[PDB]
């Protein structure tokens, strides 16, 4: 589970920034939509639990 | 006619629903949660199609 942990680390460093989300860039929008889809939100919640 | 090339985006219309051949957001199929459903759509509208 330290793999894990690591690889939602990277996930998250790789993860757009706010303002981009905010002026809607479609490439920055796609990349939190793919990460989204990798990672559930339910797993989080869980494992923080 | 315009040649078709690789590295190349298409675009595929229905010749009886005259729909617009696209990747659905829902996921049937819970084999895979990483798997998207494909299905026709009946805007040209977004990159989907």
């Amino acid at each position: 589970m330290s793999f894990y942990a690591a690889l939602i680390d990277l996930l998250g460093r790789c993860a757009p920034e706010m303002h981009l989300i905010q002026a809607g860039k479609g490439e920055a929008l796609r990349i939190r939509a793919i990460l989204r889809s990798l990672v559930p939100l339910d797993d989080l919640v869980g494992i923080i639990s | 006619h315009r040649t078709l090339l690789y590295g190349h985006a298409i675009l595929l219309r229905h010749a009886h629903s005259r729909m617009y051949l696209s990747c659905l957001t829902t996921s049937r199929s819970m084999t895979d949660k990483l798997a998207f459903d494909v299905g026709l759509q009946e805007d040209a509208t977004g990159e989907a199609c």
